[PDB]
């Protein structure tokens, strides 16, 4: 609810 | 009565060319907020945060003088909350929200551009501001 | 009764191996983009963009759905790329754009257009994501 | 003891007029080699290979009699290597290079010529063939 | 045809406005690169902190270098405000930044030049060293010529 991904490449 | 403080903010980033050993870190990048012309934002502005990702060691990075920049490595996009807390401590807070860029576009690299830029204008409005505020933006 | 005017630009940029690859016979590789003419999310308001390559490529008809906007291949020959771009609000038709793509010059080789995506009388929704 | 042989080799390409929509192929083209004189090689010459671009299936086409011509559709241009071999393994193959060629250039357009046609000039030179080969060449 | 230019008030004083602050942000150092026998390539310079043009009310500026230098007073009198040398060692430059109004005092910034790499950026693809500070030109009181040509 209060917290966002983060993401690697490809 | 009515004053406008334009800006711009977001981050630049440059591949290490290589996945780092030691934490797999890939990209330095500094994350930032800026006056939109060459001048002082420090006269009304007391502080402003970097909220990081939660992978960072602490990731709440506050700068409180010139310039507001946040320099970092990583591997990962993640969004950053930036907040900018004014010197008359009643005018309220300012946030903002920045998807930090690392990847590079296949089309800037067949380009050749070195690094990865992403930035946004806004204006911060001062509606209104107590004396000592219509004073601190105005100098 | 008001229309909102989206600067972008198109093409595509492309490099010289130096020689025909031996396993397939290429020559080039390249990348097909659309991106707006200043930085903005176009996310907010597009939904996808499909670029449509020649019947000699596999999966000819490629989506992107997220930015960058962009394709990158290998190839050999010049040819039309259709490139289409959908929209947030179904109610929004999808513009369709033609690029010739080009591997050799009228360093790299780069072919770019401007073009303006144009909303009249945008639905409220719309009006409200190209604002953003 | 010097016997000349003129050959023309290159190609010919007509447009269908729209891409066609199975396989997206613009062009019908035929690539060739013949003798200019009204005259018949297979005497002397072995085969003909004709190697076309990679996209093609078996690239490496090869014609034993005539007409020395291989006939496809495509859509772009690309390089041809043609080897014509001899009767006589004494005499060596000749290699010949050709750019496929399938758009009509500006000027040809504008005189409204209809088809595309990128015609190459050759001699092939026998000196002091071989009786069997000098045999063949007559 | 006929047009005019610009009104401008008469009897306007020009000494100093004494309520006002003016602030601009530069960015000074070098950068420099490994390859007579000299060692490293690199550049010192000065720039505005977001894009401007400062030979508006910027004179000259000048970088004093190592007395084993050559005409060791570098002047620079337009962008791109750099000095560009080749050497083998580091040392402490003296940049001096001179205003359009001769009633201004110059400004003094020092630097110590860095040429070597430390090792975090050894790992990492940089091949230029970059060492690069953030300052404040402050003018307190500006003439109002300094006010003008500051805005």
């Amino acid at each position: 609810t209060k917290a966002a991904r983060k993401s690697a490449p490809a | 009565v009515t004053i406008v403080k334009p800006i711009v903010y977001g981050n630049v980033a440059r591949y290490f060319g290589k996945k780092r050993e030691e934490d797999g870190h890939t990209h330095q990048w500094t994350v930032y907020v800026k006056p939109y012309r060459n001048e002082d934002m420090s006269a009304y502005v007391k502080k402003i945060q970097f909220k990081l990702h939660e992978s960072y060691g602490n990731p709440l990075r506050v700068v409180t003088k010139p310039p507001y920049e946040i320099t970092e490595t990583g591997w990962g996009e993640f969004e950053i909350i930036i907040k900018i807390f004014f010197i008359d401590p009643n005018e309220r807070p300012v946030t903002l929200y920045h998807l930090l860029k690392l990847f590079q576009s296949d089309t800037n690299a067949m380009l050749g551009k070195k690094t990865v830029v992403s930035e946004f204008y806004d204006e911060m409005i001062f509606q209104d501001p107590t004396a000592m505020m219509q004073q601190l933006l105005t100098t």
